[PDB]
């Protein structure tokens, strides 16, 4: 029931500075070490640094030059700052809580709690809102009892897009495919759901798209 | 400066069989007691990392008995006695000994399940998109295995290349199936020019290529 929530800069232009902050709900920061771990295909899984409740920090040598770990026990939130962001700094970033036990040496019992993840994109492109188009059921979409419909998130920058069906009520058969990056530099994504064909017409299917970088939340109706 | 190299980069195991991901470090992770500073993490499809093994052999909380770490010194082996559908994802080994805190390459676990066939659906473009000046036709391949598939687009029986982008979901943690979405995009005028737009699907589970088509244009 421990929750680690991450927020901060999702889109940076090169040489600007990254801000990411993790708010811990459930436990005090006291008694643990707190680490920022990033994942990218270029860097793989990479340890950035850990922090104490006192304020003591341990950094990776490569990132030591431009990384500043902070903590505020009263507000129960720690932060990582990465300066002079380069194309190698574009990655998914996580905050983790170490579990440690002292038997004459601080032994580490693993990072029990991780965060949701915050994609950080390094690019000069401006934020563009997505276009939502309905993929509708038809004789071609239907296949016996199973019928297929969809929601198309056509053109958006940067990456974070969240799609839910029927305001979260419909998770049965909901497939949200990985986005594709077009030649135009913008992304494209499709989310689909397979329902019984009898449900068409009588039931009301809606797809909720939420692109927070552009502050664009649209609810689109899929009509057969 | 401690490098972690994992032996099997990708592994497909049948449900009920055993998997053995191996890890190796340049320098020994041993301490005075005999404990090793190695931890195993599992990143399921779409989720954040979870902790499996710590201190070489100790299971985390909520980690089933199947997962079992072992090994000492530089070589280490994570063993899963009975792989199940939920075990899908990429696995990592991490050293905590010498302050580089370096992970491993990664290792995808895939469930060797029954050969299945794609349920092919095709979606014509939206009325709103045509008004926007572009036209996108979607083809859907649902719940198939293996991952390998071919989705060719044919407009008026003319194969079209360079106008489509495809995306494949990861293995379903329940039925171990995949799904594919291909989107043919082109101009509004170019969509008025041709008549029939078909999506030809090739898969192992199918006897012959399956084609689906809509004819308005």
């Amino acid at each position: 029931q421990v929750q680690l929530q991450q927020w901060g800069t999702g889109l940076l232009k090169p040489s600007e500075t990254l801000s990411l902050t993790c708010a811990v709900y459930g436990v005090s920061l006291r008694g643990y070490y707190w680490t920022w771990i990033r994942q990218s295909p270029k860097k793989g899984l990479e340890w950035i640094g850990e922090i104490d409740e006192i304020g003591r920090t341990k950094y990776s040598q490569s990132l030591r030059s431009r990384a500043t770990l902070s903590i505020d026990t009263s507000k129960k939130q720690f932060s990582l700052r990465l300066t002079s962001v380069t194309a190698a700094d574009m990655a998914t970033y996580y905050c983790a809580r170490w579990r440690l036990m002292m038997v004459d040496e601080v032994t580490r019992h693993g990072m029990d709690v991780w965060s949701q993840g915050t994609m950080v994109t390094v690019s000069s492109a401006s934020t563009k809102g997505p276009s939502v188009f309905p993929l509708a059921p038809s004789s071609k979409s239907t296949s016996g009892g199973t019928a297929a419909l969809g929601c198309l998130v056509k053109d958006y920058f940067p990456e974070p897009v969240t799609v839910s069906w029927n305001s979260g009520a419909l998770t049965s058969g909901v497939h949200t495919f990985p986005a594709v990056l077009q030649s135009s530099g913008l992304y494209s994504l499709s989310s689909v759901v397979t329902v019984p064909s009898s449900s068409l017409g009588t039931q009301t299917y809606i797809c909720n798209v939420n692109h927070k970088p552009s502050n664009t939340k649209v609810d689109k109706k899929v009509e057969p | 400066d401690i490098v972690m190299t994992q032996s099997p980069l990708s592994l497909s195991v049948a449900p009920g069989e055993a998997a053995s991901i191996s890890c190796r470090s340049t320098q020994s992770l041993l301490n005075r007691n005999g404990d090793n500073y190695l931890e195993w993490y599992l990143r399921r499809p779409g989720r954040s990392p979870q902790l499996l093994i710590y201190l070489g052999s100790e299971r985390a909380l909520g980690v089933p008995d199947r997962f079992s770490g072992s090994g000492s010194g530089r070589d280490f082996t994570l063993k899963i006695s009975r792989v199940e559908a939920q075990d899908v994802g990429t696995y990592y080994c991490l050293q905590t000994r010498q302050g580089a805190f370096t992970f491993g390459q990664g290792t995808k676990l895939e469930i060797k399940r029954t050969v299945a066939a794609p349920s092919v659906f095709i979606f014509p473009p939206s009325d709103s998109q045509l008004k926007s000046g572009t036209a996108s036709v979607v083809c859907l391949l649902n719940n198939f295995y293996p991952r390998e598939a071919k989705v060719q687009w044919k407009v008026d029986n003319a194969l079209q290349s360079g106008n489509s982008q495809e995306s494949v979901t990861e293995q379903d943690s329940k039925d171990s199936t995949y799904s594919l979405s291909s989107t043919l995009t082109l101009s509004k005028a170019d969509y008025e020019k041709h008549k029939v737009y078909a999506c030809e699907v090739t898969h192992q589970g199918l006897s012959s290529p399956v084609t689906k088509s809509f004819n308005r244009g």
